[PDB]
């Protein structure tokens, strides 16, 4: 008999521990494996692939329109769509990237925000990014927005654009959740010169948008989602 | 390793950042593809991120209960709650399931761990010290049909004893008759015209039978079982869209009619921050 | 000279052209092939018909129109009926498959409009009543005339929302799923080619789907002006590497 | 040290530490070079 | 003394464990082992050996007579026994093979299935036994019965014929409890020219039939069987 | 037609045996090209050699 | 490692892998070779 002494934390069950329990059912033996296109190893492989954002959010139910930003022919100087950067809410918060972080705690790392436009060929159009890096105010008109991070967009036969939020952080951690100290910036969108239709052409056309997270990306600390939840369980 | 390079003015013909979505590819643009960086590390590993990590943490997965008490005159003890099961699943308790669909197909050893706590609603003169028995009747296997029956012997069927207020912990391999188990199944499981439809026709692997192995004492003892699963050794195949509406049902995709708007609307204009 | 943007496809004694594509998709990055016997289970020898079966199928036609919502194919169910193709499917217990999917659809350089062209593995249908009403069997074997989405709720079927992809999961990520758009003003076709993905290493061909096709109008399709207000959107599939195994009498299936 | 005979009942794996994108970031047949043009 | 934590499940009792545990009575010492023929190491080496199928079944109280197939002179085209496989009920539940497959969860493999003949030497008969893959129904006639795995037996000299079941499925295990998905086919047998008698015999001819496993047969997740029950313990 | 026009084309040979096609379903299962109308002005569909006997008559 | 001394105190045998259904399956005194007739 060797003499032991048991200390604090005997008999505790911490659902985040990695011991060894016995094999109810021994000797078994499993079905051997076949080969499945599309093993997944992290999140972070996932994550880097681009989805829609819903940034027309301006409904009232979900909606096919929601994902649709519309473009306006001959408007000048004036504003496409804003939108501040809270990844783990408001338009982001239903794409796969937010939906993700939504089971982290705190992410790092650089965006990527791209623009595929679908107007007819004939047309033409100029416009310009911005990202407001956190301090200032989403930007008011294109003069302020233009003296930030920004990307002149020519729409052309190379029919997407994609621009990235480069990390700009003081500290090296943002909360996924929105939080105020660990903000990060704004995005907006203005006419650069302006959209032109052919002629016996008409009306409104619009830009599909998608977000995807730089290779760059940290997301840590896992907790719970507040998107989902249940009030009994189900059954068969 | 480099989370970013060096990069400084740029006026070229070859353009990184244009690209053609079209295609169906996220093409690997960087910050320094569009604005000038300087270098920084990574100083990180995407460890937490791992499958085997996000699926590796206990969820509780069932809760259930039983009750000692004088089985005298029952005539149903299933129904007395005498003993009870448990349609073995993973997919009743939301908060694992959304994190396990995830993915479509998925392979991981198990780890199940078992809390008992009793409880004693109308005036007891003591709190007693009861045993649960914790069985595996699956696909072939007699259920229990008393809360004392031959069944019980399970000579040939695991079964864990350990007293309520503690934990019974085992684990098991993968005993999925595929190589993975099924998240999602669009088929039947013949070509039946009214057979079901999900992976409710997949997912066998009988019920966990519960019971108190005491005889009964002068009061009734509530006990209230608690199953929590941890997956090991994941393997997880095809990334599919998250769940965005609520559940119904175990096994369906189905959600409820009239619930509510999932994206949340502006308060102002799309121009609005 | 060659270009992203132009392609031939020859499969059996079929081949298809496009001058204006944007390239193709390949599924996890993985090409159709045979059942290695490592992965074999079944004993039988399987039956390899070849060209007589991977060859293109065209399904009937589809009609866009600035009401329509997007529609959904089933495979094999499609091809449940395509020369030697579908006669095989119904005469063996087993037989397995991949396939390339060609979808067709020219407008001008007027016009605007782009579809979503998405290859779901597995995509298990909700009833549109909720709880757990399941969705019967012709419900999700509509054959080569697949869904219609904008079609309205019937007993027994599927529920036919798009923000939803027929189960609770929002339109804006089926970009996590081998994709391609037809955008008027870029492309005109959309090409994927889809490998045997399953859990197990051949399976029934009439209980069970393998994966949906889904085509779904994202911008809405906008004529020019006193235009027709429509296009036609046609899908070509041809299976690739096809087995079967386990002949025998030849199924009846409901309905 | 596993002090239990079956597989199964050793401790969680370990870190794929495998990580490779492109399956799903860049599924097309023929290969695009960043900085070339996307459709040629 | 050497400071410890103890883990969930301290103190249970698995009776699937496999741990050591003290010697009640010590330095004891065994009796030697002599040699007995017949030692067992491996279910798997008993459900080999053949033993006979009540396919009779049709009788009301247990008779040996179940055990016999009847075969009618003269008759042509028609059908001589039909039964699903369901391995772990029915016909073969009361066979060795269907009482072991009972103490198991899931089976894979092939079957084998033999019948001999008992007629008399001087008569002839020639048979199809057929055996459809699950996705079809049990056939009807024999041309639906021929177009699936089969084998045309001639009664002669060599008394009997053993049929193969091979293992036909997508699924690489099927649960020994009847499950549709899970099925296995039908087995059916036909007359493929007909039983003729010789002169100064007369009435019916019995087959026998037999079923075991091939070596390719897997067996796994023990599990209790439904084959026995009772309702008090017994005594002496 | 105009260079701003499109269209696709299915060409088909049936090889002897049946009937001529009488709608695109029954068409699309013998020899055939799909056209994508483009740039390219032109498109070579080819009738292979599809025969028991090696000659056939010209009348 | 075996905490005790006595042999009947250790923990479950491992597996036979031995396997030989001859005895049970073809005891008998003339060979019969598969292919070959049963009776000559
Ligand atoms: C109490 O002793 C037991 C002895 C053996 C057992 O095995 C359980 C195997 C069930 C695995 C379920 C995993 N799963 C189910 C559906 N999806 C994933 C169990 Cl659960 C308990």
């Amino acid at each position: 008999g060797l003499p032991t002494t048991t200390l604090p934390g005997s008999g505790q069950f911490l659902t985040t521990d990695d011991r060894q329990s016995p094999s109810a059912l021994p000797n078994y033996e499993p079905t051997p494996r076949i080969h499945i296109p599309g093993k997944v190893h992290n999140l972070l492989e996932i994550i880097q692939v681009d989805t829609l954002i819903p940034m027309n959010n301006t409904h009232t139910k979900d909606e096919v329109n929601s994902y649709l930003i519309p473009l306006n022919a001959n408007r000048q100087n004036e504003q496409v769509f804003g939108t501040n950067l809270f990844i783990g809410d408001g338009v982001f918060k239903t794409t796969l990237l937010g939906e993700i972080v939504q089971y982290y705690t705190h992410w790092s790392g650089s965006l990527r925000f791209s623009l595929m436009y679908t107007g007819p060929a004939l047309s033409s159009a100029k416009l310009i990014l911005a990202y407001t890096p956190p301090g200032a105010r989403g930007p008011q008109d294109r003069r302020e927005a233009m003296l930030g991070t920004h990307v002149v967009w020519d729409i052309g036969l190379q029919s997407t654009i994609v621009m990235t939020i480069p990390w700009t952080s003081g500290v090296q951690f943002r909360y996924t959740d929105p939080d105020t100290y660990t903000s990060a910036g704004f995005l907006s969108c203005w006419y650069q010169t302006s959209l032109i239709l052919p002629p016996e052409t008409t009306g409104q056309v619009y830009l599909l948008s998608f977000i995807s997270a730089c290779p760059d990306f940290k997301l840590r600390l896992m907790k719970d989602t507040q998107t989902i939840s249940q009030t009994v369980a189900l059954t068969e | 390793t480099v989370a970013s390079i060096s990069s400084g003015p740029k006026h070229t013909q070859k353009v990184p950042i244009l690209t053609a979505n079209e295609t169906g590819a996220t093409m690997p643009v960087l910050p320094s593809d569009s604005i000038e960086t300087r270098t920084t590390y990574m100083h990180f590993n995407g460890s937490e991120t791992d499958v085997e990590c996000f699926l590796g943490r206990a969820a509780c997965v069932h809760v259930t209960e039983i009750q000692n008490k004088d089985a005298t005159g029952i005539d149903n003890h299933r129904e007395a709650k005498l003993f009870n099961d448990w349609k073995i699943n993973l997919s009743s308790l939301v908060q694992l399931r959304k994190k396990l669909e995830l993915f479509t197909y998925v392979r991981f050893d198990s780890e199940y761990t078992i809390l008992a706590t009793a409880s004693q609603p109308d005036s007891a003169n003591y709190s007693s010290n009861l045993v649960v028995q914790a069985m595996y009747v699956p696909p072939g296997a007699p259920n229990p049909k008393e809360w004392d029956d031959y069944t019980w012997q399970s000579a040939s069927n695991p079964s864990v004893f350990f007293k309520v207020g503690d934990t019974s912990r085992f684990s098991v391999p993968y005993v999925g008759l595929a190589s993975a188990y099924n998240c999602f199944y669009d088929g039947y499981s013949h070509d039946d015209a009214e057979t079901q439809y999900g992976i409710t026709v997949l997912n066998h692997m009988g019920s966990m039978a519960f019971r108190i192995v005491n005889e009964h004492d002068e009061h009734k003892t509530l006990v209230k079982i608690r199953v929590y699963h941890r997956a090991k050794h994941v393997e997880a195949w095809i990334p599919r869209a998250p769940r965005a509406l609520p559940y119904t049902s175990i096994g369906r995709t189905n959600y409820p009619k009239n619930t509510e708007p999932v994206i949340k609307k502006r308060k102002g204009d799309i121009k609005s921050y | 000279g060659y270009s992203d943007r132009v392609q031939q496809i020859t499969l059996g004694n079929s081949t298809i052209t496009t001058q204006e594509a944007a390239n193709a998709v390949v599924c996890y990055a993985e090409w159709p092939e045979y059942l290695p016997d490592v992965d074999a289970s079944d004993v039988n020898k399987t039956s390899k018909p070849d060209t007589s079966v991977c060859r293109f199928y065209t399904l009937d036609s589809k009609t866009w129109t600035t009401g329509s919502k997007g529609w959904c194919w089933k495979l094999p169910d499609a091809l449940k009926d395509m020369g030697v193709f579908g006669q095989n499917m119904f005469f063996h217990s087993l037989g397995r498959s991949g396939y390339t999917v060609h979808v067709q659809c020219n407008a001008t350089k007027f016009h605007s409009g782009c579809l979503l062209v998405v290859v779901i593995p597995e995509h298990q249908l909700a009833s549109h009543e909720g709880g757990n009403v399941s969705v019967k069997y012709t419900f999700t074997h509509p054959g080569e005339r697949g869904i219609d989405l904008s079609s309205a709720n019937e007993v027994g079927g599927p529920v036919k929302d798009v923000l939803y992809n027929m189960n609770g999961t929002l339109l804006g990520n089926l970009l996590i799923f081998p994709h391609q758009f037809i955008n008027l003003r870029t492309n005109n076709t959309a090409t994927i080619v889809i490998p045997y993905i399953n859990s197990v290493p051949i399976d029934s061909m009439t209980r069970h789907n393998n994966v949906s096709l889904m085509v779904i109008p994202i911008a809405p399709l906008t004529v020019p002006t006193g235009a027709t207000p429509s296009l036609p959107i046609t899908v070509t599939i041809a299976p690739m590497c096809t087995e079967f195994s386990g002949i025998r009498s030849k199924s009846i299936v409901p309905q | 040290i596993n002090y239990y005979k079956d597989a199964a009942s050793t401790s969680s794996a370990g870190q794929s530490l495998s990580m490779d994108p492109s399956k799903f970031t860049e599924p097309v047949k023929d290969l695009m070079l960043k900085g070339a043009p996307a459709l040629n």
